[PDB]
């Protein structure tokens, strides 16, 4: 799953 | 609020204890109480606020995605009618998630953003505003959907403009803002090319600025850079 | 209660959705509503009830242990006085945990246990009663501590007596009851020898009965047997 | 940590 922070 | 009687310093101390105990709902309630004391937050305090709510809403969003997937499968051809329960429970989780987003956006609007003048606080809060409008956009399906999306875009764009003028390209807040705005472009705004271009440009400009950094700052910046690279690998 | 207006079958369906979404607080609230419809629970429904509350209280207990450890370190020689906050927050988590235990014990007393006549339901509910008194005993420090411990013991002992008379030694409920009562002996009742003897006897008698089982039942029983062996390895 | 179920 794509990364966010 | 229920935290009105507790000292600011005690709320911060308890937020740190809640973090150690992985009690993120409590952490968020303590940090909301701290914000509501009306004083600006330090750098460390901003991180406690953001981590608390990121974890609360992260769990709600993960649950929403599970239930939404079940709901979609229940509306396919050949699926047995199981009644209103899946929709009802997805709506319950959705409404709770929206409530948390509204709470965060309210703290940012009353009055964290208007009092934030240094780049490191203003960009941080505007990133948060974009994030929480983005989480509202993930579940939105109504007349206001386009306005929710544009609210996320507008907050991210202001944060981007400040970050490019006032922060080095390796600054972790600038990098994390770019990571999330790129994801916004990819999966909310139907702009994968913009998402990829932003992630690539952000990574390359940070690479070129690493030479100015200490070992500790170098470690901090390269961590988020790897997330940009991870997304680029997934998308290309 | 807040679930009084929802159909029993819908509460069960939503508890299963909550389990899939790892929303254990919701799961527990749905199953409390189902119990409060006043009908007996099936085997599958009992498992949903127990899993929901085991996970809710498990998280609370893990958080309590983190905070209790911090509190103990703060009361050692040379530790800087940090004020009442650690104790206060440990007490907050403790009171919430006790509330959940009281809720479960209330459901068992009103009226799950009195209506449970088959061994598989009666032993299950009495194990739960022992478990939730045991969780109360983990945090108790007052005049009632010995009575809480004896309440856990009494419930476990009745469950043990029924299980030995009415269930085969490989029955998973009988095995799990023995695992937990052995842990009660080890770490609540200061009886490690009794804990070890119970775990060993339970394991050996189950081993001797495996030959009567199908492949699926064999898998189910040997799983809890490995937990007994794990505890014996830790304790010897 | 010891096991319960
Ligand atoms: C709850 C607070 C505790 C656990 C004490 O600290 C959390 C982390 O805060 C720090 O990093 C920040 C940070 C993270 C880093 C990527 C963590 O990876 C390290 C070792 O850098 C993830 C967190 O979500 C947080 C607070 C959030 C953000 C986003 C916030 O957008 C509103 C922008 C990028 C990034 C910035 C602010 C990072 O600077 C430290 O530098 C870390 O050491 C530390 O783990
Ligand atoms: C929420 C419900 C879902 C996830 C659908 O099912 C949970 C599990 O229920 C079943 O096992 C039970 C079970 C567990 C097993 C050890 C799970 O390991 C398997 C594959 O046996 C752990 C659970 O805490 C539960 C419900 C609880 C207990 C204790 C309850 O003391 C009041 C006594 C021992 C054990 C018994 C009852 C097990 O029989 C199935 O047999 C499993 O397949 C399934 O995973
Ligand atoms: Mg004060
Ligand atoms: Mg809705
Ligand atoms: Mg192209
Ligand atoms: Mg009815
Ligand atoms: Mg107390
Ligand atoms: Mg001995």
């Amino acid at each position: 799953r794509r990364a966010t922070v | 609020g229920a935290m009105g009687s507790m000292e600011r310093a005690s709320l911060i101390q308890k937020a740190k204890l809640a973090e150690q105990a992985e009690r993120y709902e409590d952490m968020a309630a303590f940090m909301k109480g701290a914000v509501e004391k009306g004083e600006e937050l330090s750098c460390e305090e901003r991180n406690l606020l953001s981590v608390a709510y990121k974890n609360v809403v992260g769990g709600q969003r993960a649950a929403w995605r599970v239930l939404s997937s079940i709901e979609q499968k229940s509306n396919e051809e050949g699926s047995e009618e199981k009644g209103p329960e899946v929709r009802e429970y997805r709506e319950k989780v959705e409404t709770e998630l929206q409530g948390v987003c509204d709470t965060v956006l309210g703290l940012l609007d009353s009055h964290l953003i208007k009092e934030a003048g240094d780049a490191e606080s203003r960009v941080f809060y505007l990133k948060m505003k974009g994030d929480y409008y983005r989480y509202l956009a993930e579940v939105a399906t109504g007349d206001d959907k386009k306005r929710i999306i544009d609210s996320a875009r507008s907050a991210y764009q202001e944060a981007m403009d400040i970050s490019k003028k006032e922060m080095p390209p390796t600054n972790p807040i600038r990098l994390g803002l770019a990571l999330n705005f790129s994801v916004f472009h990819y999966e909310i705004a139907n702009s994968p090319e913009e998402a990829i271009s932003l992630a690539k440009t952000t990574f390359d400009e940070a690479m070129a600025d690493l030479h100015t950094l200490s070992e500790d700052s170098y470690k901090d910046s390269t961590l988020i850079m790897q997330l940009l690279r991870d997304n680029l690998t997934l998308w290309t």
